[PDB]
């Protein structure tokens, strides 16, 4: 079994540099090259350069010439890439996979996020308005990513779409939306359960009708 | 340097029906791989060297071309077949893909269910007024919204999120956010949300008044 | 005539027009075929060997056609200038053949090649002449004997003077290009066409240098590579005398 | 004479074996450190792909040449055309001319086969057009001497030394219009050295041919009348060198 | 650490064929060159040819075209060695090592033994004739190799040599010595131990006398 | 088909000598590789591309030469060294190798121990006579021996076998073996083993009577 397990999630400033693994096993490291390729939120994949970690020797994507050092440690069968002042067009998932002409495995990828951004906690605010009542909660103002979002500590996890997040000046928004029976609101309380690790910020809103 | 082109970026089948994506190249290449990627994890080997198949990869693909012109085939397409499939190219230095071509399930039509949200009052004590709408779990996913504002369209402001289509109910959902501040609020009365979709000639609206 | 020769300077330009037309018809499809498998090349060795990159492929690619270039020769006794090959080369010189398979890296080889060409080529062509006299001699007395037959049978002696030029060349081709293209036929495997192919270009002294025969001996057959020499030297006598005559009815016409 | 022709072999064949001996002298060597050269190419890539075989790695560099010989270029990975209208005309002019260069080789069989009797009919007719074209060129040239040689005359210089001046004067213009001009041309035009220019101009006029030089061949020029002009040189060069 | 672990010493009919192993370890099998080397007792060592796992490619040396085909198995990252109508001149070790240039890892060798030869146990016969003594054990008569010998069980393994067998119309000999003070025997007993693993024979002499 | 030549074949050496071994190419050859043989044993790489040390290998080691010429040098012989050594070239395919170059270890000089052994009774009852002498712990190698029977020399139906030299004490030994039938032993009385070796001008003789 192949692997190729890359390392986790870094999140730093413009200008900044930094640096990231893929350790391979169930293989022989220098056997292969290996590649890295960016992937930019769900867009099209782009070749960044390649290493041949036996005899050192890469090459590059014109795109990315002054951008990306590639190296390699052979004793731990281990390849890097570094990142160049770093703006936040770098922001992306980044693979490493190996081949010579297909790229025949893949690292599980990791993600590059690149912001002024200092941590700042979620504002949470409730959305209230036939059978089915549709609830809300608004996210905003939080970052980084991730934040989760469940409804009535996530007894009530079925009618339920979180929408993703997205940028607004520097910081991330998002909303969730619950859809239940109009028996059971407001007859029953309904919260939306709000957590943001980076802060770590718990908080719970009951949505309650409009006065 | 080679240029890539899928097109449609887009396409649905229902599940038996016979799927063909095509690639073209910008010039001539004597071999094209193709990749499968679904959201959440890193792109496969799904066909290489035009026509070989992956290990994992049922018989049901194939792949086909020369020169110029490649295509990867479904006889039948599964559920499990809904991903975004890529096609890359290494006879000429450097590698380069496609933009990805996504392939989602066909199903039944279904009509928005829309939900209009006032600004909490707990935001607008902080200055800011967010009104938000909920289109929800339609098909297909073709859809357009529009803001009105005491009857008068507004469009500056305003973010939208999509959800990936439904894993159990192959639907869509999408959330509409108008963003003012407290004074541009207060200054209106009433507020519609216009959504409108293939499943009916008239828009449906969700509207409500500050007071 | 200045006004004939401006018209046959038309006609000329218009073999060359022609020519052009039918070899562009011929080969242009072709052209890329040589880069096509190249590639070839490179992406069957890439799918052999995952410890190399395209990009490095490419460089050994480079490097290797730089030391050819310098006539270097893949090795799985081939030396270009060792004293044979040399005298080879020189050769072709002096017959203005110019194969050119093997080319000049020094700039003294270039100059020195210069002078020994200007001096080469008129002491060559005086050769040339004096075998094309003698060989054209022994050639007729033998047709003479011939002749001899002809006249007995009362045909007219203008005729006799005709068959005796169709039997002067047709012998001559016999021995100086139909027998030398069976020779090389078997000799360097090469096909029929590619022989006559050889032969002709090589006697006409065009020397494209896409086929060659006698630049180096080959063990198993000794004579081999002299009798090409000496058949270089017969042949073009032969060739030589067929064109003066035929230029030689040509300017009067 | 056959007494002579015996001798003049002899000589002739010590012009090849002395021939022979300065062009090793002068060429082995390179050739030698090329073949050197390449042999370090293939142990350097050896030592850094363990995964290939010196065996396996021959054979590439076998085929790599058969490509290369064909005219390949290791440079790209696959716009312009060799066999271009005016380049293929080029080509034929090659060929009627004896001088063969042959930079560019016929792939096909038809193309081989058309090109013996193209050239079996074309040479002969080029020959008479080069007779046709050498007696007028030498009779213009020489009319255009008589009037400067009419001021040699007058100058009381013997008329057997002024016929000697005026042929020197003949030659050297001549060489000035057809050697030296042309070198100082295709010096600038080609970016070759003077050595290298009249090196090619005069493997041309010899109709040598070798091909290691060609005039317009290369490949990234915008030069379209340029290749058929140069020809238009040839052409008048040919002429006054039969001389 | 690399290893490449060759099979068992092997016993042929001339005439017959004979196919050996070398499996790989500490490192990827398909990703280096492998090679045969032949050496017959003791002398020269001999390139027999090369395959290369991944790719399939084989040559070899000219002496050995007809004699020798080398194949691998990938799954086991093994390399296989068959050689064919043995004569005795086959009788060797074989070697399988890595490299494509320097051959930098080698399989601990195989020996091969062409013989019409039968398993046979060996006689033993005792050797008997100052501060020394020196006494022996012939051995004779034995196939195939080898044989131990032991002096007293092993309490006697100072002042020993066992000398190298040779062959003596199709079977094996050696004999073996031991030095002791002559004030040890023939005052104490001295019996060589020998043993014929391949025909399950064990034998003690004792050395008596004249 | 290059051919290597190692000469001298044997050499000796004592423990803090200089020692060095040359290895000649038939033609030019722009590598040299060494390997360290001791006998049981396969060869080990002991130095290659000329004068690099592989990994084992102590510095007393080195390797020099060019084009036709190479060497390998130990610098002050020690005991452990006593081996054969073997030069091979890969500059052009097929490899080979010298035919190597055995080192052994040169110590003060010793007489042979000698002992002569008649036939066991047990040997004699089946028909055979086997008569041994044994040529103990002596140096140099080079030796001599002569069987007698009543006298006069017998040349047939001796077999000899010599050891390697010896890794405590640096001697060699060897045994000599005459082969009769009973026949042949019961006709002659006296038995004479005579060696020869350089440490004495004279003879070494024992001999026994079958009496
Ligand atoms: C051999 C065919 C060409 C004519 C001989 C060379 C004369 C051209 C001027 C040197
Ligand atoms: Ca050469
Ligand atoms: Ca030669
Ligand atoms: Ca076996
Ligand atoms: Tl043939
Ligand atoms: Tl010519
Ligand atoms: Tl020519
Ligand atoms: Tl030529
Ligand atoms: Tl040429
Ligand atoms: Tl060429
Ligand atoms: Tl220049």
């Amino acid at each position: 079994e192949v692997q190729l397990q890359q390392s986790g999630p870094e999140l730093v400033k413009p200008g900044a540099s930094m640096k990231t693994s893929c350790k391979v096993s169930g293989y022989s490291f220098t056997g292969y090259i290996m590649n890295w390729v960016k992937q930019r939120h769900g867009k099209n994949l782009e070749w960044i350069g390649l290493i041949n970690p036996n005899t050192g020797y890469t090459t590059y994507n014109q795109k990315f010439k002054g951008k990306a050092t590639l190296t390699v440690d052979k004793s731990s069968s281990t390849a890097y890439m570094e990142l160049l002042s770093l703006t936040s067009e770098d922001s992306a998932i980044y693979y490493c996979t190996r081949g010579n002409y297909v790229f025949d495995y893949w690292g599980q990828g990791t993600t590059l996020t690149v912001s002024s951004a200092k941590t700042t906690p979620p504002s949470v605010y409730p959305l209230a308005p036939n059978s089915m009542v549709t609830l809300g909660c608004l996210v905003k103002g939080y970052f980084p990513e991730p934040v989760t979002v469940t409804w009535n500590s996530g007894s009530l996890s079925s009618g339920v779409h979180t929408f993703p997040a997205v940028l607004q000046s520097d910081l991330y928004t998002l909303s969730s939306s619950v859809t239940v029976p109009s028996s059971s609101w407001p007859s029953e309380t309904v919260t939306c359960n709000v957590a943001h690790p980076a802060s770590s910020t718990k908080v719970d809103k009951k949505i309650v009708p409009r006065d | 340097q080679i240029v890539l082109t899928q097109s449609p970026a887009i396409m649905s089948a229902s599940p038996g029906e016979k799927v063909t994506m095509t690639c073209s190249a910008s010039s001539s290449v004597s071999y094209m791989h193709w990749y499968q990627q679904k959201s959440g994890t890193s792109p496969k080997r799904w066909i290489y060297d035009t026509s070989k198949l992956a290990s994992g990869v049922p018989a049901r693909f194939s792949g086909s071309g020369s020169g110029t012109s490649y295509s990867l085939t479904i006889s039948s397409m599964e559920a499990e077949d809904a991903a975004t499939y890529y096609c890359q190219q290494w006879s000429n230095s450097p590698p380069t893909f496609g933009a990805g071509a996504k392939l989602e399930l066909k199903r039944a039509d279904a009509a928005p269910t829309v939900s209009i949200f006032p600004p909490s009052s707990e935001q607008l004590t902080s200055g800011g007024a967010s009104v938000v709408c909920f289109l929800n779990n339609f098909y297909p996913k073709d859809i357009n919204v529009k803001w009105k504002i005491d009857g008068s369209e507004r469009q500056n402001g305003v973010l939208n999120s999509w959800t990936d289509q439904d894993s159990k109910d192959s639907t869509y959902s999408m959330s509409s956010t108008l963003t003012l501040t407290k004074d541009e609020y207060e200054r209106h009365n009433s507020y519609t949300c216009e959504a409108t979709h293939k499943t009916s000639t008239s828009p449906i609206v969700k509207s409500f008044n500050r007071n | 005539r200045s006004t004939t020769l401006l018209a046959l300077l038309a006609l000329v330009l218009l073999y060359l027009v022609s020519g052009a037309l039918v070899f562009r018809a011929l080969e242009q499809p072709h052209e890329q075929q040589a880069q096509r498998e190249l590639g070839e090349v490179r992406e069957k060795f890439l799918r052999a060997h995952p410890c190399v990159s395209d990009q490095e492929l490419g460089l050994l690619i480079k490097e290797v056609a730089d030391a050819l270039g310098g006539g270097a020769d893949p090795e799985t006794s081939h030396s270009a200038w060792d004293l044979g090959s040399a005298f080879f080369f020189s050769g072709t010189i002096i017959t203005t053949i110019g194969y050119g398979n093997v080319a000049l890296r020094t700039d003294a080889g270039r100059l020195f090649c210069i002078f020994y060409a200007l001096v080469g080529i008129p002491l060559f062509g005086i050769l040339l002449a004096g075998v094309g006299d003698r060989l054209g001699s022994s050639l007729r007395h033998g047709i003479g004997h011939i002749e001899a037959i002809f006249l007995k049978w009362h045909v007219p002696p203008e005729l006799v003077r005709v068959l005796s030029a169709m039997l002067f060349l047709l012998i001559g081709c016999l021995l100086f290009v139909l027998t030398p293209t069976f020779v090389f036929c078997y000799m360097e495997d090469w096909s029929k066409l590619e022989a006559i192919y050889f032969v002709i270009v090589t006697l006409t002294t065009v020397g494209f240098g896409d086929y060659v025969a006698g630049a180096d001996p080959r063990q198993d057959s000794p004579a081999y590579q002299p009798l090409v020499w000496f058949w270089i030297l017969l042949g073009l006598a032969y060739f030589a005398s067929v064109l003066t005559t035929i230029g030689n009815w040509l300017r009067v016409v």
